[PDB]
């Protein structure tokens, strides 16, 4: 009976305190959403580079007393065949992780501390034709955050060689 | 890190927009950050500078026309925005992972203009030219 956002990447505050590791991986780049509102998006496309392991971590998110936590992802993903320069093998998936924590600051980022929720695939990948005709090939994927037995958690996105634009990340519970 | 980041404060009080020849030379994978006008909350809406930022071709850049040949990139209609000025971010990458994104090539020129809010009929628009340098000049 109503949703309550814990995190919204489209709000000014919601997009603060995110960290990329390493730099030049996930980038903070202006884009637009499905409502024609200019927003901050999170993008990665290092297919002209070798051995990619790019992480993007959100700010700390409280769980409150909520039981079931959902994460809603809106993203565009490029068809590997539509990319003129590919040095290795391009991927068309990316990974969603989480890590529980009581602390919202002073937490050194460690990949091995993160639990994988799912591998994220696109129902529709876009091509040069979509680029040329200005088509918004938006994918929507909803997942649930695993057991959170701390005060809150961090979410993380892992890229291993895909061409992915995260248009929207929204974490919420229902009342 | 290795790339360079450029900050452009896009308002009519910036003397770099004066002659209409404001340009920057960037490399592929460089960053451009454009900041919207920002004011103390005590300043009324009507006395604040607001606009839409467009990427246009050379013709649109010359004539200050975004209609036939332009794409909206950013909206500066929050002069009192929390956490400071609204910030448009661009990365000059070869290939976009965003189906409505923009791609850049070494050796080419790109153009931005702004259209005021509320709309006047002026043709004295603020504008910026971006030259993406050849690969040889960027190591
Ligand atoms: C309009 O633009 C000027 C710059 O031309 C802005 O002043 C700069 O603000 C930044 C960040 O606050 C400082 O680091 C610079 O030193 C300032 N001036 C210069 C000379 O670069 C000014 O804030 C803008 N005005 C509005 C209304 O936002
Ligand atoms: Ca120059």
């Amino acid at each position: 009976s109503g949703e309550v956002n814990l995190l919204d990447s489209k709000t000014i505050q919601g997009e603060l305190g995110w960290i990329s590791y390493p730099s030049h991986g996930w980038e903070e780049i202006s884009g637009v959403d499905e409502h024609y509102t200019p927003i901050r998006t999170y993008q990665v496309c290092n297919v002209m580079d070798h051995s990619q392991n790019n992480w993007l971590r959100t700010n700390w998110v409280p769980r409150n007393s909520a039981q079931k936590i959902y994460v809603e992802l809106k993203f565009t993903l490029r068809d590997c065949n539509s990319i003129p320069l590919v040095l290795g093998t391009c991927k068309e998936t990316f990974n969603l992780y989480y890590m529980e924590s009581d602390d919202d600051h002073g937490v050194k980022f460690r990949e091995h501390q993160f639990t994988k929720i799912d591998t994220i695939a696109a129902d529709e990948s876009f091509t040069q034709m979509d680029l040329g005709d200005r088509i918004l090939k938006l994918n929507t994927e909803i997942r649930e955050v695993g057991p959170v037995n701390k005060k809150g958690f961090y979410l993380a996105f892992q890229d291993v060689g895909a061409c992915v634009a995260l248009v929207s990340v929204r974490v919420y519970f229902k009342k | 890190a290795v790339a360079d980041r450029y900050a452009v404060y896009w308002n009519s009080s910036n003397p770099r927009f004066q002659r209409g020849d404001y340009h920057i030379d960037v490399c592929i994978n460089d960053y451009l950050d454009v900041f919207c006008p920002h004011y103390e909350d005590s300043v009324p809406e009507d006395k604040t500078e607001r606009y839409v930022l467009y990427m246009v071709n050379f013709d649109g850049y010359s004539a200050c026309d975004h209609t036939s040949k332009g794409f909206k990139r950013w909206e500066c209609n929050r002069p009192h925005s929390p956490n400071g000025p609204l910030k448009f971010s661009e990365k000059f990458q070869l290939f976009t992972p965003f189906s409505l994104g923009f791609e850049f090539r070494p050796g080419r020129e790109y153009f931005y203009i702004s259209s005021a809010i509320p709309d006047n009929g002026r043709r004295s628009c603020l504008k910026l030219k971006v030259f993406v340098r050849p690969t040889n000049s960027c190591m």
